RNA sequence: AAACUCCUGAACCCGGGACGAAACCCCCGAGGAGGGGACUGACGGUACCGGGGUAAUAGCGCCGGCCAACUCCGUGCCAGCAGCCGCGGUAAUACGGAGGGCGCGAGCGUUACCCGGAUUCACUGGGCGUAAAGGGCGUGUAGGCGGCCUGGGGCGUCCCAUGUGAAAG
RNA sequence: CAAACCGGAUUAGAUACCCGGGUAGUCCACGCCCUAAACGAUGCGCGCUAGGUCUCUGGGUCUCCUGGGGGCCGAAGCUAACGCG
RNA sequence: GGAGGAAGUA
């Protein structure tokens, strides 16, 4: 048990560092509605060829930096940009609550 | 042959040309003890006067209600204006425990053991008037097959 | 609501708040009085309550009822402190327990002792 | 846009029963379908069976009603006394077997589905699997 | 530790004969069969419509009287019948009469609970062959309760032992005079007892 | 209830006197296995045991409804009680006292706090016409939700086994 | 026409209702506040639950059928009721 | 029967 991960990327655009964004689905422990939690992963590219919309896996790797403790595992299909857009949008949203 | 016991007695009023005028209405329980209960509310211009109409209109609403090994055999919600009434029945060893007006409406029916609570408006005529109703939904281990087919 | 209004925004915990602010939460309280005028009731009453002004090691300036067969406290006295309100009293929220530091208790009284520090004669 | 279908019938079944009536139609899915097999297996209901209205398919339920009570209010004691939803889709409900939830002491039922099939409370229970409650009626 | 104040008022206040003195008890001088009605000046006064919590205050009141006790031993011994498994309200009925202070009246070595306390307490009766001074004694099944030998010939046993000779002791226990052993058979039952308390009520006390 | 007769005998007195303590050590024996022998107690002359022997501390709260438990006297919007209601404005079952009664008992009451009772933050378990509550309306991003049928993977989900879930609870 | 302002009158007094005048404003172009008894005090969307009845608007060989709306009594049901339907 | 669109003063 050195916890596969499976998750899309939200980045590649620092060397050898992907962003692997990983979703969790399970109930509410106070009510029966079964919600998502996700989080964000540094991951570990020495090929420098898994890049933006490549769906891929990860592993809890012995420790590479601060926030990158994973290792890339393999892959599950490039072709998905339109959830880099749900990360995309989302963070473009953040924009409206200023001055 | 019956068992009278009064809820409660209360005093109402109504504003005349120069005074009030106080008259009385009363809740009685017929009981036995055997299952078979009663519930009336007579209103009278005195107090030993409801009470018999109050005993009385309870001889009439009679209400056979089953019983099984000293309870109730199912689990009820019977909700009523804006009281609400839930009893889920008892393993003997446990006691009627209810409020003060219901007890006797169960009481009287032979029951030993049940667990319930008042809910909603506790306003007795409203919690009383909704028990009975509550125990005449009731429904036996029988009445289901009864239902459930027909040959 | 609905279910998906309550893992968003969720309830809130009532917090009611506290009636005896008299600070730390201790249930008693040593002070020296203050004040002593004596004040009248709320509408339907009309007598002449005997009240304190009391300060406390809070450090709050609080007034308290006092209870019995008149008493000895004058303008410098240690005191004590209690709790129960007064229905006639709207800024009276203590008590003054007796028989502790210089309130002393009651003189001559047999029917309820312990809550005006009266002993047991002969 | 009528999110719940299942839902849908169960109250097309109340506003059914709590007027009297004979048939009332119901779009059918397979899923539908295999549940009134497990309710009508008891006797709530009659039967159904696949049908075809306006061109486009339906489902007749031939609602069951007991017997004329007598005095004011004749109209028969009801069957169905109480159907309602659970597995909200709001708020899905997943319970295992020893969690199982018994429907008036034996009395009632509780319908669900699992990877072994559609199946109810005392069903499951047998098979020692669980899984969504779809309903429950008394 | 118990009551030690005016007894026949108990007896009264309930409506009910306690049979706490002994021999008087039976007696026609029973305060009930001489002043039947509650003490103190009211008693002979219009008594009001009992509050549906004074009538099960009082069948409460009764058995603790009846078998002479506190009311921290009866909740607690109380708790433990609610918990233990089986019918709550004459499990308690059974943790009582296992009480050793009540043996020893039952065995009519004392015709008296509260003159039974004090010959437990004292030194007089044995169990198992042990000096056992404990009232609050559990006894359980197949125990050998017994008047000490040490003490098997006080001008008081022989005379409320020979009291008893082939008097019918209670259905679940066995008396030998002169022998002055009485052992434990199984325990009891309301039907076993019959007693003026819907037990039940006691229970729907202590669930208020 | 008292006095009274009888009955036992908490305290008290004497005599015995512990369990907890069998090993480290020594011998035979190989410094093994095994076995044999002996010193050691603060608690403590305590517990307990044997015998003798005196009836020998009871207090606190409450008594209008909630809330079990009533009368008298003085007081007369004063003195006061009081957790909510409230009572006392002359004939008080609420204040002060007594007699008595109720509840506990070597304890009884006050105060403070935590949970409840509070379905009074409603997951079980609530509402928004007139009671506090529908945004003044529209459009729309993220999110939530979604018609019928067939096949796949089995993420949530469900079932069995195994590990863990320490001890105390 | 008319807030504010002045005068007349009623009045116990009238800083008002009644009257004689009367500025801002109400009108137009542009740009602001964005508030309400903004009310049907009833958020939007969909499905099912009897009818009777006037009317606005389409269609179909028509005191007939059907689709979209506004009113009015009322089935069951709901509400504390009024009431909704 | 319901619904829509003439008082001097404390
Ligand atoms: S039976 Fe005994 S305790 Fe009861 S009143 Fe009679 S003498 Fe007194
Ligand atoms: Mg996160
Ligand atoms: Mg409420
Ligand atoms: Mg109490
Ligand atoms: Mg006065
Ligand atoms: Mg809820
Ligand atoms: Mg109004
Ligand atoms: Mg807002
Ligand atoms: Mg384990
Ligand atoms: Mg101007
Ligand atoms: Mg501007
Ligand atoms: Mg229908």
């Amino acid at each position: 048990p050195k916890k596969v991960l499976t998750g899309v990327v939200v980045s590649d655009k620092m060397q050898k560092t992907v962003t692997v964004l990983v979703e969790r689905q399970f109930p509410h422990p106070l009510y029966g509605k079964v919600i998502k939690r996700s989080k964000k992963y540094l991951a570990h590219d020495p090929e420098e060829k898994y890049k933006l919309g490549d769906v891929v896996e990860i592993i809890e790797s012995r420790p590479i930096s601060k926030r990158k403790r994973f290792r890339v595992l393999r892959l599950v299909e490039s072709g998905r940009m339109d959830l880099v857009e749900k990360y995309l949008i989302r963070r473009q949203n953040y924009q409206s609550l200023s001055k | 042959d019956f068992e009278e016991k009064m809820i409660l007695i209360r005093r109402t009023a109504r504003m005349q040309a120069g005074g009030r005028r106080f008259r009385f209405g009363a809740l009685v329980v017929v009981g036995d003890r055997q299952g078979r209960v009663g519930l009336g509310f007579g209103k009278a211009p005195e107090v030993p006067l409801a009470v018999q109409k109050a005993g009385y209109y309870a001889r009439r609403n009679m209400v056979e209600v089953p019983l099984q090994n000293g309870t109730i055999p199912h689990e009820i919600e019977v909700e009523f204006g804006a009281s609400k009434i839930v009893l889920k029945p008892a393993a003997p060893g446990t006691g009627v425990i209810a409020g003060a007006v219901p007890r006797a409406i169960l009481e009287l029916a032979g029951v030993t053991d049940i667990l319930t609570k008042e809910l909603g408006s506790r306003n007795p005529i409203n919690i009383a008037y909704a028990t009975m109703e509550a125990l005449r939904q009731l429904r036996t281990k029988a009445d289901v097959e009864r239902l459930r087919k027909g040959e | 609501p609905t279910i998906n209004q309550l893992v968003r925004k969720g309830r809130e915990k009532v917090r009611k708040k506290s009636k005896v602010p008299a600070l730390k939460g201790a249930p008693f309280r040593r002070g020296v009085c203050t004040v002593v005028r004596t004040v009248t009731p709320k509408k339907p009453n009309s007598a002449l309550r005997k009240v304190a002004k009391v300060r406390l090691t809070s450090g709050y300036e609080v007034t308290a009822y006092i209870p019995g067969e008149g008493h000895n406290l004058q303008e410098h006295s240690v005191v004590l402190i209690r709790g129960g309100r007064v229905k006639d009293l709207p800024g009276v929220r203590y008590h003054i327990v007796r028989g502790v530091y210089d309130a002393a208790g009651v003189k001559d009284r047999k029917k309820s002792r312990s809550k005006y520090g009266t002993k047991k004669p002969k | 846009m009528l999110t719940d279908p299942i839902a849908d019938m169960l109250t097309r079944i109340r506003n059914a029963t709590r007027v009297y009536k004979e048939s009332t139609d119901v779009p059918a899915s397979r899923f539908k379908e295999e549940i009134l097999r497990i309710l009508a297996r008891e006797g709530f209901i009659k039967g159904y069976e696949r049908v075809d209205v306006d061109g486009k398919p339906y489902l007749r339920v031939y609602l069951k009603y007991g017997p004329r009570r007598q005095g004011p209010d004749p109209r028969p004691e009801q069957v169905i006394h109480h159907i309602r939803r659970i597995s909200k889709p709001g708020r899905r409900v997943y319970v295992g077997v020893k969690e199982i939830p018994r429907v008036r002491r034996g009395l009632g039922i509780a319908i669900l589905s699992t990877s072994k099939g559609v199946l109810t409370d005392r069903e499951a229970r047998k098979l020692g699997v669980g899984g969504e409650l779809i309903c429950e009626v008394w | 530790g118990r009551y030690i104040g005016p007894v026949c008022r108990l007896c009264r206040r309930e409506g009910v004969k306690l049979y706490l003195k002994g021999e008087r008890c039976y007696s026609p001088k029973c305060a009930m069969e001489r002043r039947p009605y509650p003490p103190g000046q009211h008693g002979q006064k219009r008594a009001r419509r009992p509050s549906d919590y004074a009538v099960r205050l009082r069948e409460k009141q009764k058995l603790r009287r009846i078998y002479g006790i506190s009311e921290r031993q009866f909740r607690n011994l109380f708790e433990e019948a609610s918990k233990k498994k089986g019918v709550t309200g004459s499990v308690f009925l059974g943790l009582l009469e296992s009480r050793l202070d009540n043996v020893v009246y039952r065995l009519g070595f004392a015709v008296s609970r509260r003159q039974a306390r004090q010959l437990v307490r004292h030194g007089h009766i044995t169990v198992n062959g042990r000096r056992v001074d404990l009232p609050s004694y559990r006894v359980r099944p197949g125990d050998e309760i017994a008047v000490a030998e040490k003490s098997r010939n006080l001008e008081l046993i022989r005379q409320n032992l020979e009291a008893m000779k082939g008097r019918k002791v209670g259905p679940w226990l066995s008396l030998d005079v002169e022998g002055m052993k009485g052992k434990f058979l199984r325990l009891p039952d309301r039907e076993d007892l019959a007693l003026p308390v819907n037990e039940q009520l006691v229970i729907e006390f202590y669930s208020r």
